[PDB]
């Protein structure tokens, strides 16, 4: 493929020609952080930015998985699609009542937050929060799976970036969702609260307030070892 | 991106610059206000064949490399790509060893034209801080 040509064709008014080189970029910023590199080195980015505006929801799927894709590599690379400004268009993608766009607009943003804290900083700064913690009540498990992975990612930044989470009331929900009958979603509550469970007194504080610890001692004997594991270790970071 | 007031301001103190080498946080927002309009992204051409980028428009010929500006020192040993990110470390970095280079915020020209002297505190007031 040459990449040059594959940018250029982002400056196409055709909605045929925009959707084929969307399609190529994405399956190369798969292949892992050179060839992610190679996109963005190739001033892809830009490109795939603008057209999170556009009304084709087809070119707009094909847009996300690319930015995805890239957000997927290291802290320099989640940077440079922050830097491109996808940040505004990925929060407003949350609201869209396509639940495919919604799920990966959810994964790119997933993605960024999973970077370090000043990857994280860009994610609150943009609005995603309160947002993500309105997910958490969505009636699609995948989307709700989406949404605390995003924030358990938000919450191992440092204390004020776990607080931002506390703020954006994401502890009751959080709790709630330890009662969960599906074991992933237990776990990735689990993990949310373990790493708001690592920030300072008050960040303890407020997990202790919002009636974790009954449920975290219940779960030290959840049938589950790695959830055992999991609550058990919790427990000690709040009683600590 | 182009940063809010507050935003900047709280970016400016996470990083270390409120009262550095006693330059109250006010006079940091305000010198971004005047040199980019908050605007990370903004980049100046000058005469002398450098450039000023950044939100704090840090020039291409004494601390910061651009690859095209005859004379460069590259003092704060960074490429001048790194100082148009949204993640202002590197321009907070290098503003740091500006600011030490024996002229205080003298340095910054649109800094000494608009803000010094004035009350620069107004430009955190009401911010979380």
């Amino acid at each position: 493929p040459d990449l040059p040509k594959l940018v250029k064709l982002l400056k196409s008014s055709n909605e045929e020609i925009l959707l084929k080189a969307l399609r190529a970029l994405a399956e190369i910023a798969s292949g892992g952080n050179e060839q992610i590199q190679a996109v963005i080195d190739a001033g892809a980015l830009p490109a795939l930015v603008q057209l999170l505006s556009s009304p084709n929801e087809q070119i707009l799927q094909e847009a996300l998985w690319a930015l995805s894709n890239i957000a997927s590599g290291g802290n320099e690379q989640i940077q440079a699609v922050i830097d491109a400004g996808a940040l505004p268009a990925l929060v407003q993608l949350l609201s869209s009542p396509n639940e495919q766009i919604l799920q990966e607009a959810l994964w790119a943003l997933s993605n960024i937050a999973s970077g370090g804290n000043e990857q994280i900083q860009a994610v609150i700064d943009a609005g995603a929060l309160p947002a993500l913690v309105q997910l958490l009540s969505s009636p699609n498990e995948q989307i709700l799976q989406e949404a605390l992975w995003a924030l358990s990612n938000i919450a191992s930044g440092g204390n004020e970036q776990i607080q931002a989470v506390i703020d954006a009331g994401a502890l009751p929900a959080l709790v709630q969702l330890l009662s969960s009958p599906n074991e992933q979603i237990l776990q990735e509550a689990l993990w949310a609260l373990s790493n708001i469970a690592s920030g300072g007194n008050e960040q303890k504080q407020a997990v202790k307030e919002a009636g974790a610890l009954e449920k975290l001692e219940q779960l030290q004997s959840h049938e589950n070892e790695k959830i055992q594991k999991e609550a058990q270790e919790a427990l000690e970071k709040l009683q600590s | 991106k182009v940063f809010g007031r507050c935003e900047l301001a709280a970016a400016m103190k996470r990083h270390g610059l409120d009262n550095y080498r006693g330059y109250s946080l006010g006079n940091w927002v305000c010198a971004a206000k005047f040199e980019s309009n908050f605007n990370t992204q903004a980049t100046n051409r000058n005469t002398d064949g450098s450039t000023d980028y950044g939100i704090l428009q840090i020039n291409s010929r004494w601390w910061c490399n651009d690859g095209r500006t005859p004379g460069s020192r590259n003092l704060c040993n960074i490429p001048c790509s790194a100082l148009l990110s949204s993640d202002i470390t590197a321009s907070v970095n290098c503003a740091k060893k500006i600011v030490s280079d024996g002229n205080g915020m003298n340095a910054w020209v649109a800094w000494r034209n608009r803000c010094k002297g004035t009350d620069v505190q107004a430009w955190i007031r009401g911010c979380r801080l």
